[PDB]
């Protein structure tokens, strides 16, 4: 900006990334390698902090990792990492090697995410158990099992304590027909020897994340009573005691058809994800996977619907199809209409083959109401969505009355006076509520009575109301969502 | 063979705040070039990062050939660079934001440079590195201005089917 | 009082287009007897034979004469400025109008300015009871 | 800015006192500004991975 | 809300995040530390500092 140039002269934007006001916050545990301190909010840059951060093959690190390769720009990161219980048992898992391979070929496995496979060549014919166990030198670090390669079998024991190492199933290629790269004679078994014990409960969400806005929270874990925490906290952002934080978590349970229903607490700030109990891929990463597709990476716009095979497509995730559905169709209908989220493979080819997953429906945990009556009114996550942008425009229209004159006994504003009155006020109002019809509402049911404005000297007794304060009173609905239609096919014979 | 078989390479790259930032009574910017990566034995290397972002920068921070006035240029500082007499897709180098003139009231002004900026950033969509530009400026008063510049990118691998437009050729630095 | 056909309070709004600079809404008083006109339904209908229309785009109008401002220039009454303005008659109508522009200005004589304004839309307030949602 | 205030004019026998000031003297007093001849302007770039 | 109450300022910051960049705190109401009255009976006729400004 010297010895040259001209009019318009330039400075830079020291920072590349602007794409702030939407923010993610991942919770989860951390190994002891972990260099960041506990019970701190921090901000997550890219992938290369990981590991030294947060540790090798810890819970937070592979959240985090699926959270940035969905969300590859247009939201900021934060993470708030958690400490292991006093009394935590990690789970340990046997997988013994049977049999000495005597034709060359090749052993692959898949364990619990497509990017932990491996693939090691047989060495030759004649290569007994010992020999084999090999893979323990392919499996790659991240894996959060530690593998021992002991004499003859390899352990696996979960680098993070509690119920959180309480998942798995095997999907594997040797005693198959395919003699493609398979050594004959060799043949694996697989089955658990200590299942987790404990699990953290902090309860000091109001003071870590005081005051600090958050459009999405993720929580990696599968304990009731961390998320019903959680829940509590949110219940509060959007509390009316005070200004109102808006946001929403995501959360996952996994069991039998009559262990998820029992975890249905008609929770309206949680969007429960369902997943059966033989569910091919590590639990927490598929719901990192969804809250990172919905966390504003794609709902800037407050009304778009994350579902279907085009916006409800988990690519990150990859999976072998199982030979069963897992959930009968039966129990599909049963937990969509108690609030739950099923999703399921996004491709047709039930084989084998690999495939990945979308979402059927982008459905809270909202049933019934306050009393007892039942509604839907919260029942899609657009309508949470919505109820906060409407609150937030609002608010910014209504400051122009700020520190205006305002006339309430004698109605005729005189000449060159700069003021309003009640009636003045709710015309303006009704205006801007009538022009965002096909933006935040649909067509009201009766416009001339959903909005109200009444002074406060109209509501208080004689002698105790305030000059100048006003109680506006509004209803609204979302825009509509679909219809039914009654189709009545009737062919005629008769010419006429 | 190996699914990774896109062998192209990418070269160096300008970078924002590559040497630091220059600060003033005024205010705080950035001074771009290139950046030096180090190993653990020495080894300097150049980075590689930010291909898009580098082009925009080289494309806005160099002045084109200016057009004729009637009177003359002295032959130092006549604008634009030697080497576009060799290229073959029939377009000139640089930027001509830093050529405005005051004209009419500062709101005048100010719309005349965002269209300059405009019209010399839209040469990204020609070569093909990026689908769309746009910049959105705002002004609020005589001394502070502000303008943000969108530029769109794509994944290296193609996902979605039947879009509208094409495949933007140079896709290969995904961005 | 809720029978009585006239004016009662007239608020306007400036927003000059070559400075950005906006007037907080002033009140206003008319210049005679006259009162304001309004046109509401932006669809003009024309008789072709046998009872059949024919409709056209057409806009919503506004005539609001109104008396100038010894504080605000002159050119700005006339089309060189957005106007936003509101008119509440005495039985309760209220009658809101946003982004409108000023067409054909004729000269005036420096205090009574007859404005013609043309908008997208035009709101109106009835007063409570109404039977139309 | 406002050349309604930058520019007056006054008569001699309103800034004296009384039978002091003379017969047809003019004070003209003015406020002024040259060309601009620069200007600032911040260049925030996000080049941004698509997503809609 | 017991500060206010009781005839005091509170200013606030105009953004909240952990970045740990800088901000500008503006004043949240412009109120004198007046309360109850010569004869000792509550009122609010010079709450706002611009009362006193007017009276002047």
């Amino acid at each position: 900006a010297l010895s040259d140039g001209f009019v318009r002269l330039c400075i830079d934007p020291s920072l590349n990334f602007f794409g702030e006001g939407c923010k993610i916050l991942v919770e989860g545990q951390i190994t002891d390698d972990a260099t960041a301190a506990e019970n701190v909010v921090t901000c997550v840059n890219s992938e290369l902090d990981l590991v030294e951060r947060f540790g090798q093959g810890s819970v937070l690190t592979e959240s985090l990792r699926k959270v940035f390769c969905m969300c590859k720009s247009g939201v900021s990161v934060y993470a708030l990492p958690r400490a292991d219980a006093a009394a935590a048992v990690s789970a340990v898992y046997t997988l013994t090697v049977t049999g000495t391979a005597l034709t060359d070929g090749r052993v692959q496995l898949y364990m619990g995410e497509a990017e932990y496979s491996l693939d090691i060549g047989v060495d030759e014919g004649d290569t007994p158990t010992q020999i084999a166990a090999k893979i323990v030198a392919a499996i790659s670090p991240d894996f959060p099992y530690e593998a021992t390669a002991a004499a003859g079998v390899i352990t696996l024991t979960a680098r993070n304590g509690g119920t959180i190492g309480n998942h798995l199933s095997v999907i594997y290629t040797n005693l198959g027909s395919c003699t493609s790269v398979t050594p004959e004679g060799v043949t694996v078994a697989f089955a658990q020897t200590t299942p987790g014990s404990v699990n953290p409960e902090p309860n000091d969400y109001a003071s870590v994340v005081n005051e600090c806005c958050f459009a999405v929270y993720v929580l990696s874990s599968d304990d009731t009573d961390w998320q019903e925490n959680l829940r509590d906290w949110i219940r509060s952002a959007w509390d009316c005691s005070k200004p109102q934080c808006f946001g929403h978590g995501y959360v996952f349970n996994k069991g039998t058809l009559g262990q998820v229903l029992a975890d249905g607490d008609n929770s309206a700030e949680l969007s429960r994800l369902a997943l059966p109990t033989t569910y091919p891929v590590l639990p927490y990463l598929t719901n990192a996977a969804y809250g990172a597709l919905s966390a504003c990476s794609t709902c800037e716009n407050p009304e778009l619907n994350v579902q279907g095979q085009t916006y409800g497509l988990l690519s990150c995730i990859n999976m072998p199809e199982s030979c069963t559905p897992g959930w009968e169709f039966t129990e599909v209908t049963q937990l969509q209409n108690n609030g739950f989220v099923v999703s399921g493979p996004a491709t047709t080819s039930g084989q084998g083959n690999f495939t990945s997953p979308y979402i059927y429906n982008d459905v809270t945990n909202y049933l019934r109401d306050e009393k007892n009556r039942p509604n839907a009114t919260f029942r899609d996550a657009s309508s949470r969505r919505l109820a906060a942008a409407t609150g937030v425009a609002l608010a910014t229209f209504l400051q122009q009355f700020n520190g205006l004159a305002v006339f309430t006994k004698n109605t005729n504003i005189k000449t060159g006076i700069i003021g309003t009155n009640l009636r003045l006020m709710l015309g303006k109002i009704r205006k801007w509520a009538s022009d965002n019809v096909g933006v935040l509402f649909s067509e009201f049911d009766n416009i001339n009575e959903d909005i109200q404005l009444v002074s406060d000297f109209d509501v208080q007794p004689k002698c105790v109301g305030q000059p100048g304060v006003f109680h506006l009173n509004m209803r609204y609905r979302p825009p509509v969502r679909g219809a039914r239609i009654n189709v009545n096919l009737v062919p005629a014979l008769f010419d006429n | 063979n190996f699914e990774t078989a896109d062998r192209r390479k990418r070269f160096w790259t300008t970078q924002v705040a590559a040497c630091g930032q220059s600060s003033d009574d005024c205010g705080d910017c950035a001074r771009p070039g290139l950046q030096l990566l180090c190993n653990g034995e020495g080894r300097i290397t150049i980075a590689t990062d930010n291909y898009v972002a580098g082009l925009a920068l080289n494309i806005l921070l160099t002045d084109a050939s200016k057009a004729d006035t009637g009177c003359g240029w002295t032959p130092g500082n006549r604008g634009g660079f030697w080497g576009d007499s060799f290229r073959s897709d029939n377009m000139r180098s640089g930027s001509k934001i830093r050529q405005v003139t005051a004209r009419g009231s500062m709101r005048e002004t100010v719309a005349l440079i965002r269209a300059y900026a405009i019209d010399d950033l839209k040469k990204l969509v020609a070569y093909g590195v990026a689908k769309s530009v746009d910049v959105d400026l705002t002004y609020q008063g005589s001394n502070k201005i502000d303008m943000t510049i969108m530029i769109q990118g794509v994944d290296g691998n193609e996902s979605r089917v039947g879009l509208t437009g094409e495949r933007i050729a140079n896709a290969w630095v995904w961005s | 009082c809720n029978k009585q056909n006239g004016v009662k309070n007239i608020l306007i709004t400036f927003t000059h287009c070559d400075t950005g600079e906006v007037i907080g809404p002033i009140s206003h008083e008319q210049p005679d007897d006259t009162l304001p006109t309004y046109k509401t339904c932006a669809w003009t209908n024309t008789a072709l034979t046998n009872g059949a229309v024919m409709r056209s785009a057409s806009n919503a109008t506004m005539t609001l004469p109104v008396v100038r401002d010894p504080r605000v220039p002159l050119a700005w009454y006339q089309g060189c400025a957005q106007i936003d303005a509101q008119v509440e008659k005495f039985d309760g109508t209220v009658m809101t109008l946003t982004e409108g522009a000023v067409t054909e200005p004729e000269e005036s004589d420096g205090r009574a300015v007859t404005m013609t304004i043309i908008a997208a839309e035009i709101d109106e307030l009835l007063p409570p009871g109404s039977l139309a949602a």
